[PDB]
């Protein structure tokens, strides 16, 4: 190109990348009740985690799409509805839980011929910026005489979860595969942090291995080029 | 490469035993190619891109002893041409005089422009061996730092991570 | 000085001496192409070993630069050459070092070889004795400079004294001085550089026994001229 | 033209053609010493043997001038080079001579070797086939120019026709034309010179069977530039 | 000589979405046309057929575009 | 047509043996029909189209010997009418005098306009045989060139290539 507008941050970061596949087979052990809940984890996938770990505090809007298909790539005439449960409302546990009755979520009637719907949620986190690791004591008291399990815990930081279920009284007779594509639109940098060099071992803690490695050792000697 | 010597990676020493020799040849300024470049933040930045063209400057700040004196010489080689054979071969090309009393006078001077290995490298040579009098240590450490200029740009973005 | 990509720092609060205070003039008789892009870079001569037993060094100009350096290779094309010389001598010593170096430039310094025996019968100097290249040769007896020229009379020509106490470096500007503006290049010896210490280097044990001395030169007036022959 | 000691006479009443009528312009991007005293003298290329059986000559520019001439030896220092070319073709014939020569310049003229057999399997050109030096090589079949390029389509590019009847010499000015102002010197082939006669030389017995054809060139815009590498 | 590891424009990746293998045979067709055309450096338009796509090599037995005209006299 | 005579295709000779005869009749100006027209760049251009109407001029530049003299005559025949039988038949129609000392005076003159084979052709006839004195060669070569006028246009585009 010649114009510098094509080479801006919007085109640099605008890319719908795979985040995960939702496994809802005809029969199985993981979700035999005909529905599943997927928590939105940005640290779960390595490359998007490596992208977001360059910064700490930021502000963006979230748009979600549910691409569902069979393992053979064909579509079936089954009625499906995508409903999001707010964090305040508890996650549904049974097929007949009252969490399915949230009135705040409008519904749209379409068919699989219509391409997947687009849903957008703004930044509704109680804090001003994202924080996955919480340094400090969640308890705001002087209690330090017991076993403080709260160190690193944050029962307030959940952003909610998605509830995709088979609409209807009859069980679905088709196996399905669901794919979800994510990208960030509005990016701003507030507090820079060094970009990670050593591989993480766990997602919920910053712990590392006892045997550190070197990024590269191709250069045998400084003399040779 | 062993774990038993990973502590001194950060700094490198200079020795007075070398006389009119050659310390090290700075590798080609390629942020994409593996090596010391990828360890840098700029190298990690350019690791997600494909092309990069520009002129690079390598600054050195002198950290010898208080009474230490001498002259150290920096010279750049144009791309295409091979590594200079000797200190005289480095001197017969573009040459820059570096004094130990003046720290930041170093500037980027281009050897020559033509009208048309793949890229050239900058090398350092020992003009005068490091000398200290009686009672002073005979070794020291030097620090190398690099930065980015205004003419450094990328045109295409593409998602390509090699690690992990 | 900042001209292009060159950035160096020198001391302008020293004793800058110019020979008779007169720049070279151009000739206008009838008795009978200046690239400074890749040639203007500063050239650092190989460091000499300043040591207690060091007797001194001598160099013939522009004899040693006829072929050795880039000045040599671009003088291999033009039959004649003339330019100014930038003397660059610096002293790098600690609080425990002592010494005193005497540096002077002598126009038309004739070299004399050894000639023993009762009967005076001399031959002609060979190639290596006439020009030893960049290797050089250490003076055996500098008290008369291996040429029958005693040190006491070297002061008669324009000279300066080096005291390392206050200066850190010395820069001398010698103009293109010659009796005939039109002269041969590879034949006539314009002058030579002699570095004769007066106070030998002194230091207690424990310090560096050799001091890196640097000689740098730059063409003040690059003028090849001449004709292709 | 009278510049210095040069004194030549040419004809200014001919058809002077310039490619698209546009001088080269300078670049102002950031993606990254003109001696004309002993280099500005006119260079005469060795005369070719214009004869009845002569098929033509080809030359790669500036490939043949990388080392062969003075342009070669002063391009051996600078990594890049760019300059204008002064085409100098003249016709010297008597009242009994006949013929018609076609001279054109083709940017990016690709060379093609011989490849026989049913199966297409080609190797890489060797050193002598890539650059034969000043010896040259006579085209075996100029009807498609030994490269699969038939003569009928050579007119599509800016061309001119040589009729020896009125002119005695022809001078063509081709500017430095290229798609990228910053390009390699010893790698990319800017263009080539092709001389394909249309009417073969004709003469009765008794006259000189070969006509001395002269090719002369001069740097219109001498600009070495580049950096020492 | 003739190689260019930098000139690839990329490639297309069409694949069957899903874990299960597709049970249907498919045929894909692609239609191309150029919209914005500008001429910078003209070259002669080819008359002799090419033999290979990655090299400009030709056959050793050249042919004539047409020989319908038997004699110049006849029209 | 044989490969052993493909070298002299580019140029054609003229012979002095012919006297008051006829060299060649230029074929009908049809860029679409096969023959010498398709070998031309204009013919290759028109090979992708269907219709073409216009008036054509054929220029000749004289390349005889220095002392050669004579008069050569060009005449055009209107469409519909057949080839002229004789030089007199060509002369009794539209006729243009061509002198060997004047090169570019040739111009296109239309024979006649009517109000309504398929198309006419231009022919050349030998008015005077080529004559040279003693000591001069009796043969020469002539070059033919054609160009396009302003009134040359096409209305319909269609993708139709016969080769290959």
């Amino acid at each position: 190109s010649h114009s510098t507008a094509e080479t801006t941050l919007d085109s640099f970061f605008s890319r719908a990348g795979l985040v995960g596949e939702i496994d809802l087979p005809l029969e199985g052990t993981t979700n035999p009740n005909g529905y599943a809940n997927w928590d939105i984890d940005i640290t779960g996938y390595a490359q998007m985690r490596r992208k977001v770990e360059l910064f700490t505090y930021m502000r963006f809007d979230a748009e979600f799409t549910f691409v569902a298909c069979t393992p053979t790539g064909q579509v079936v005439p089954q009625l499906l509805q995508y409903m999001f449960v707010p964090p305040g409302a508890p996650e549904p546990d049974s097929r007949e839980s009252l969490a399915w009755q949230t009135a705040t979520n409008p519904s749209v009637f379409v068919k699989l011929s219509d391409p997947p719907a687009q849903v957008s949620v703004p930044f509704m986190s109680p804090a001003s910026a994202y924080q996955w690791f919480y340094d400090g004591y969640p308890t705001f008291g002087e209690h330090k005489q017991e076993k403080d399990l709260e160190y690193g815990a944050c029962p307030n930081n959940m952003m909610g979860t998605f509830s995709v279920r088979t609409v209807g009284t009859s069980k679905s007779k088709y196996p399905l595969v669901i794919r979800i594509y994510m990208r960030m639109k509005h990016v701003r940098a507030w507090i820079p942090r060094p970009m990670r060099n050593q591989n993480y071992l766990f997602k919920a803690n910053p712990n590392y291995a006892g045997n550190f490695i070197k990024p590269t050792g191709a250069s045998r000697t400084a003399i040779t080029t | 490469t062993n774990a038993t010597s990973l502590m001194e990676r950060l700094r490198f020493p200079v020795s007075a035993q070398a006389g009119k020799g050659e310390l090290c040849a700075v590798f080609r300024a390629d942020p994409g190619r593996s090596g010391p470049w990828q360890s840098t933040l700029l190298g990690q930045l350019c690791g997600y891109y494909t092309q990069w063209s520009g002129s690079l400057e390598v600054t050195f700040m002198f950290t010898g002893s208080f009474m230490a004196t001498g002259k150290m010489l920096i010279a750049y080689t144009p791309p295409g041409g091979p590594l200079p054979k000797d200190r005289a071969t480095a001197m017969l090309g573009t040459h820059v005089i570096w004094d130990f009393g003046l720290q930041s006078s170093v500037t980027l001077v281009i050897p020559w422009i033509s009208n048309t290995y793949t890229t050239g490298l900058v090398s350092i040579w020992y003009q005068t061996n490091y000398v200290v009098p009686i009672g002073a240590p005979n070794t020291a450490y030097i620090i190398a730092l690099a930065a980015a200029q205004k003419n450094f740009t990328m045109q295409l973005c593409k998602d390509a991570s090699d690690i992990l | 000085l900042t001209i292009g990509n060159s950035t160096i720092t020198t001391q302008e609060a020293a004793n800058i001496i110019v020979g008779y205070g007169e720049w070279p003039s151009y000739c206008s008789d009838s008795d009978a192409t200046r690239p400074d892009v890749s040639v203007n870079r500063f050239y650092t001569l190989d460091t000499k070993l300043w040591e207690k037993s060091s007797k001194g060094w001598y160099w013939k100009f522009p004899d040693v630069l006829t072929e050795t350096g880039v000045f040599g290779q671009n003088a291999q094309f033009h039959y004649l050459y003339r330019s100014g010389f930038c003397i660059h001598v610096q002293c790098n010593a600690s609080k425990f070092h002592q010494g005193a170096l005497l540096v002077a430039v002598l126009p038309e310094y004739v070299i004399g070889t050894v000639a023993g025996g009762t009967g005076t019968e001399d031959s002609h100097p060979p190639y290596k004795q006439t020009q030893p290249g960049a290797d050089g040769f250490e003076l055996q007896h500098p008290y008369v400079l291996d040429a029958g020229i005693p040190i006491s009379q070297l002061t008669v020509c324009p000279h300066q004294w080096i005291n390392l106490r206050t200066n850190n470096c010395a820069t001398i500007i010698v103009p293109y001085i010659n009796a005939l503006p039109f002269d041969s290049a590879l034949n006539h010896c314009n002058f030579g550089l002699l570095v004769v210490p007066i106070s030998p280097l002194d230091y207690d044990q424990g310090a560096t026994p050799v001091i890196p001395i640097t000689i740098t030169l730059a063409p003040m007036c690059s003028e090849f001229a001449g004709l292709r022959q």
